[PDB]
């Protein structure tokens, strides 16, 4: 899970 | 045309793992979801890789809810939009 | 009569602070709004017992953005709720109880 | 008081079980 979220918040929090 | 979308997901079971984004297009949000999949793409093996189409669909069967509101300028309110929608459109995207 | 409500809600500047949850009525997300207030106000040492409608507006000023989409019955879409509509909500709500 | 403060209400509430 910790993979998955880590993908997620680069792109979706990405400044 | 442009429509605002925000982009909801949970990322586990994990209430606490909701979060989101909003784009100015629902083309942007559908390739934001691409970019996170090529990059969970990347952590696994550390090599070039190749995916299947199954394995795309399988990425966003993993997370635990991901759904997206699009906002339609004729009403004025926002379209929500399931799991299933977006794989579809994923897809297309990426085809 | 309750309707299907997302509430988004982003604590600080960092765009890793949007977080969001969602309802099954749009009274059930403002008592949620309250309930974080009074949370927060738990925290404060030494404070008066009873607490003002203006201190719950100062708690939502401090999120960096807060809004609401609304499933309408009769569309089958989600009507779009930002801050001062939640505020005035809430002070119905809470005048009301 | 601080933006965790903030956050801790507001994930306490929003994510209880």
């Amino acid at each position: 899970s910790e993979d998955i979220k880590d993908s997620v918040f680069k792109v979706l929090h990405a400044e | 045309t442009s429509s605002h979308t925000v982009l909801l997901i949970q990322t586990s079971p994990r209430l606490d793992s909701r979060t989101w984004g909003d784009y100015e297009s629902v083309t942007d949000a559908l390739d934001a979801l691409c970019k996170m999949f090529e990059d969970f793409l990347s952590k696994k093996s550390a090599a070039p890789v190749t995916y299947d189409v199954s394995q795309v669909y399988e990425f966003l069967d993993k997370l635990s809810d991901v759904s997206m509101m699009i906002f339609n300028r004729e009403t004025g309110q926002y379209i929500g939009r399931t799991r299933a929608w977006i794989k579809q459109q994923v897809y297309e995207m990426m085809r």
